[PDB]
RNA sequence: AGUAUGAAAAUGAUUAUUUUAUAAGCAAUCAUGAAUAUAUUAUAUUAUAUUAAUGAUGUACCUUUUGUAUAAUGGGUCAGC
RNA sequence: AGGUAAAUAAUCUAAAGGGAAACAGCCCAGAUUAAGAUAUAAAGUUCCUAAUAAAUAAUAAGUGAAAUAAAUAUUAAAAU
RNA sequence: AAUAUUUAAAAUCAAAUAUAUAUAUAUUUGUUAAUAGAUAAUAUACGGAUCUUAAUAAUAAGAAUUAUUUAAUUCCUUGGAAUAUUAUAUUUUAAAAUAUAAAUACUGAAUAUCUAAAUAUUAUUAUUAUAAUAAUAAUAAUAUGGUAAUAGAACAUUUAAUGAUAAUAUAUAUUAGUUAUUAAUUAAUAUAUGUAUUAAUUAAAUAGAGAA
């Protein structure tokens, strides 16, 4: 007799069609407050534009605030960075913004050396066997 | 080189190599590149050309690289990203001064999406 | 299964053995069905091989997964016990 | 002596062997600065560098070190050496006038091929 | 991806016996052997951080080789704490009063590597200075290994 | 043997007895560019592998089936059966008539206690399983029985009840593969 | 030595999690099992956090000196100055 | 004399890393931050401990095996 | 066999290299070992285990010491060629024949390269807005251990000048994220406050404490 286990499937985002990771940015500026000068520069000046003609699959939120700089991102696996971008230039707040896009969301995290590949998958040789072994030991 | 059990088996491996560094992947596996890819952004394909090894459960083609036309191997480029940020601390025996070493290497997550005897 | 299709009654042995009179023993067993092997099992009593040998050989059974390049597979259903 | 310097009175195999490869590669660049110095006059004549390269007359370097270098009664290949050269210094404080090769200070470096006639 | 399957034939602990009058190595060299399968060398699966070393079963050890004059001139030692209580025994001493398997035993205790694992693994060493043990029932066999051994001997050993 | 590719070991440069585990002289040892067979090194138990796969159970139409890589490197003449029932040891028997098994249940209604499963296989030269099959007990042996096992539990120690769990635990694993 | 407020620390007791009664040294770092906790995208073969299995490396800090693990100087701990 | 006085070079001083069991000054080599595929240095490759196989001689003393103890004696061995 | 020296490649011979060259000349290399002598006080002390080989009998061990060497062995001129070895496959009758491969010994640093990141300078670019400029990004190169010391650039804290805003806010604390991170920021939670001498630029300092 056979029974059945409930189980779920693991999604992989890359193998079938890829889904891209960065799905909203907000850039958060404040008209007062000298550090949101760069920010205010980076909304005027036509790079914005780029950007959103570059990257349809963003939408890109645009906020006014009291406090610091924000440029805080979400992502498909449901986190958020925020980069508070105070008194950064507009060449500095793009490079955050290109930064944060790259970015698939996921925590970030110490590897081990060689660390590399992450399977989901099982051997395709299997696993040793000292019974099994080519050369018997001794 | 008749390369008809390879082709013929359900599972199968690759030992690609990039920049001599190899990686043992099969499909869906999640290669982490510990360097800031520049050629490709996010969303890019990379066909992988270096194979060293393409191997089944009992056999395995080799090459010093495989022949491109006998396989394929296409990975996507799914985030570049970084470690965690360390700082260890340099400093001498009797030295006040302590320099702080800050650390924080790029990587980039490739997907292995496409493994297959052509 | 074996009944139903044309092959011979399976009888489960011992392959290859190794730490009997110990904590955990391995034990493999072979079903097989004349001379051909269906299931392999290790174990670390002799039945546990046995049931992992007979358990391997219905997953070869059922999860079998045939080429692309095949003419359609048509199981006769399941193995009613 | 209560500081332990802890050097062993004569070397291992490897070290040997590792010895001997380091005076076969300063042989190897003496001949390769001759060879070079050659190919260069030979051009300046007039041939190719094949041309200079396969010339049975090689020339010999005109400048006196490099000269000296050439003469193995100055400076001896490793094949022509003897075993007790590679690896034992003339110490004149020394019991046997000789001393390991390793005890002298940056020997990796420095090279010493010659002894005297008959130390 | 190569980690992933059933791990627990490789993290099994096999029984290796060594019939010591049959093995033409001498004692030190042997006990070197022994070492590394205690430890775990020999399987690829192996990590420092995991004891998954074997289980070695000496038999014979009687008839184990010694080069020289060790027999009777090398000398074993042992102290407890107290001045004036040096205890050196000669080899042949150390033979008389526990056996060659001691002796072998010692050698393999000195080739592990000094943590708290090394205990264990000089436990699962297990040495007899005859032929005759308990463990003979439990040393790796093979289906394909039994046509080479008569009919009446193999049950005559499982009598045992 | 269809296909007559060299076959090679997992190679290290370095001793395999003593580095089996240094992944660097695996990633070292470079072998001249070809097919090669590499037999796995390995028991085939949870794998769904079309190598590993047993060619009856393979499709007529397969194309894997005259390939030589399910390989049968055991012999079943060498190997001893394990926990064989007599039946297989010596073939089935279906020589009890309806008569004789109308009996055997009229014998085990009226008296388990006396006319157990293991004396009806002895008189009737067949299985205690196939004597189960034939004849239920009276429902009263049975629930004594019940009875008698829950006393028997009851009656052990935390520590092995906890065994049993973990032992139960144990075979229940055993088949999921 | 004002008045309110006060999850600032040192410090004590108690509870929870986790490790610990065959193991030896600045008590950390790195590797690496296991156990527990949290997690309104753990879809999981998931992620983070806590925790002296086990393995490896590891001679407090300052001052003063040619030179200090030094059995040379100085510091019981924390808070304010 | 691990002494003292100066001469030349190097290192330490102010230099972490590998080796020399442990090691300011010896043998290699100079840490901007990582990564760890390839060349390696000095030093190593039975196990502890990362890595090895050979050749030709000699030793039998555990000599010796990373800190070489002398005159002299005895026993051999070659050459004249 | 005996007596007596020497323990040597200077001479001598042999072998190899270089100049005219089947020879001459010049240069380079090759000449013992063991034991005893032997030796103190917490405890054996090559770092420790231990290392010296053995037919029958192993798909298998045989210095892990000393000396001279090699990277399978032999000729020719790092290289090729031949020779057997080892492993494997195929064919034939556990052997024979054919062929493919291995011969680049390996370990080893925080050395060098590769792989990416940062700063500085030199030389070329690109993009965006002393434009012979600035910011950002490429490529090639060089440099980046540091006590005493010198020089350059920042941040936290407190006050003064200027100064939007607001309980959907601000401040402080805790926890978990984020930004190459002494700092700030996001979220949750807590307590205060109808609110920052707040962001920013300047001016200044009782401006940063494991060392008295
Ligand atoms: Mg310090
Ligand atoms: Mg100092
Ligand atoms: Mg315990
Ligand atoms: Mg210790
Ligand atoms: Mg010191
Ligand atoms: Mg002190
Ligand atoms: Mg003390
Ligand atoms: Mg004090
Ligand atoms: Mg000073
Ligand atoms: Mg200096
Ligand atoms: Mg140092
Ligand atoms: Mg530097
Ligand atoms: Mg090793
Ligand atoms: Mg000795
Ligand atoms: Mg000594
Ligand atoms: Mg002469
Ligand atoms: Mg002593
Ligand atoms: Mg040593
Ligand atoms: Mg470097
Ligand atoms: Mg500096
Ligand atoms: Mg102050
Ligand atoms: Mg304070
Ligand atoms: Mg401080």
């Amino acid at each position: 007799v056979v029974k059945a286990i409930a189980r779920n499937s693991i999604g992989r985002n890359g193998v079938g069609a890829f889904v891209f990771p960065c799905r909203k940015i907000t850039l958060q500026f404040c008209n007062w407050g000298g550090s949101s000068e760069g920010m205010r520069k980076f909304l005027t000046s036509k790079r914005l534009d780029k950007w959103g003609q570059e990257f349809p699959w963003i939408q890109f939120e645009v906020m006014r605030k009291s406090g610091h700089p924000l440029l805080r991102a979400e992502y498909t696996n449901g986190r958020e960075k925020v980069i508070c971008v105070r008194n950064l230039n507009i060449d500095n707040v793009e490079n955050k913004l290109k930064l944060l896009k790259d970015s698939d969301g996921d925590i970030l995290r110490r590897r081990t050396k060689n660390d590399n590949v992450e399977s989901l998958n099982s051997s395709v040789r299997g696993i040793w066997s000292p019974l099994h072994a080519a050369k018997r030991h001794r | 080189t008749d390369t008809t059990p390879l082709k013929l088996s359900n599972e199968l491996y690759a030992i690609f190599k990039i920049h001599n560094r190899p990686y043992l992947v099969t499909e869906g596996d999640r290669v982490i590149l510990p360097f800031k890819l520049k050629q490709a952004e996010v969303g890019d394909i990379l066909n992988m050309t270096d194979v060293t090894t393409l191997g089944s459960r009992n056999y395995k083609l080799v090459g010093h690289p495989i022949n491109t036309s006998l396989y394929t191997l296409k990975a996507t480029v799914v985030g570049k990203t970084k470690r965690a940020f360390q700082t260890r601390e340099v400093t001498k025996r009797r030295n006040r001064r302590v320099r702080h070493a800050k650390s924080k290497g790029d990587l980039t997550i490739l997907r292995i999406s496409e493994l297959s005897m052509n | 299964l074996c009944r139903r299709e044309g092959l011979e009654k399976p009888v489960s042995k011992l392959v290859a053995e190794s730490g009997r009179l110990s904590k955990s023993p391995v034990f493999i067993v072979h079903v097989f069905s004349g001379e051909e092997t269906l299931g392999e099992g290790y174990g670390s009593s002799l039945k546990e091989a046995k049931a992992r040998a007979a358990t391997d050989a219905l997953m070869k059974w059922y999860c079998y997964e045939p080429l692309a390049q095949q003419e359609p597979v048509i199981d006769p259903g399941t193995v009613v016990v | 002596g209560g500081l332990l310097w802890k050097i062993p009175w004569r070397m291992s195999t490897h070290q040997k062997t590792r010895q001997r490869e380091r005076l076969r590669n300063v042989d190897q660049v003496i001949k390769q600065l001759t060879l070079g110095l050659h190919v260069q006059r030979c051009q300046d004549k007039g041939l190719t560098y094949q041309e200079a390269m396969e010339s049975k007359k090689k020339y010999k370097p005109r400048s006196k070190s490099l000269r000296l270098l050439n003469k193995p009664s100055v400076f001896p290949k490793e094949n022509q050496m003897s075993s007790k050269d590679k690896y034992w210094t003339f110490d004149k404080k020394a019991v046997g006038y000789r001393k390991g090769i390793h005890k002298v200070p940056k020997w990796t470096k420095i090279s010493i091929r010659k002894a005297p006639k008959f130390f | 991806s190569q980690k992933i399957g059933h791990s627990g034939l490789a993290f099994a602990r096999l029984w290796h016996h060594v019939d010591v009058a049959r093995d033409k190595r001498t004692l030190g060299r042997l006990a070197s052997a022994i070492a590394i399968t205690l430890i775990g060398r020999h399987k690829p699966v192996y990590h420092p951080s995991q004891d998954c070393g074997d289980y070695v079963v000496v038999t014979n050890c009687q008839k184990i080789r010694v080069t020289g004059k060790k027999f009777e001139q090398k000398t074993y030692w042992s102290h407890s704490g107290r001045p004036g209580q040096l205890k050196l025994q000669t080899m042949n001493k150390v033979v008389a009063d526990k056996g060659f398997g001691e002796i072998l035993k010692k050698a393999v205790s000195g080739m592990l590597p000094k943590n708290k694992l090394r205990k264990q693994r000089l436990d699962r060493l297990k040495v007899f200075d005859g032929s005759e043990n308990p463990y003979k029932q439990n040393i790796t066999a093979f289906a394909h290994e039994q046509s080479s051994i008569p009919e009446p001997l193999k049950e005559s050993i499982f009598n045992q | 043997k269809q296909f007559g590719f060299p076959k090679t070991q997992v190679t290290t440069i370095y001793n395999k007895t003593k580095s089996a585990s240094n992944y660097k002289g695996y990633l070292k040892h470079r072998d001249a560019p070809g097919m090669y067979y590499q037999p796995s090194e390995s028991i085939a138990t949870g794998s769904v592998n079309s190598e590993t796969i047993p060619r009856s159970f393979m499709a007529a139409s397969d194309p894997r089936r005259g390939l030589d890589m399910p390989v049968q490197s055991t012999k079943a003449k060498q190997c001893p059966n394990v926990l064989v029932g007599k039946s297989t040891v010596n073939g089935k028997t279906y020589h009890l008539g309806p008569q004789e098994i109308d009996e055997i249940r009229k014998l085990r209604l009226d008296n388990p206690q006396k006319y157990t499963r293991k004396f009806l296989a002895a008189k009737y030269g067949i299985s205690p399983l196939f004597v189960s099959m034939v004849s239920k007990p009276s429902e009263q042996h049975v629930q004594i029985m019940e009875s008698r096992l829950q006393e028997i539990q009851s009656r052990w120690k935390e520590k092995r009840r906890i065994a049993r769990e973990d032992r139960k635990r144990r075979k229940l694993l055993w088949y999921q593969a």
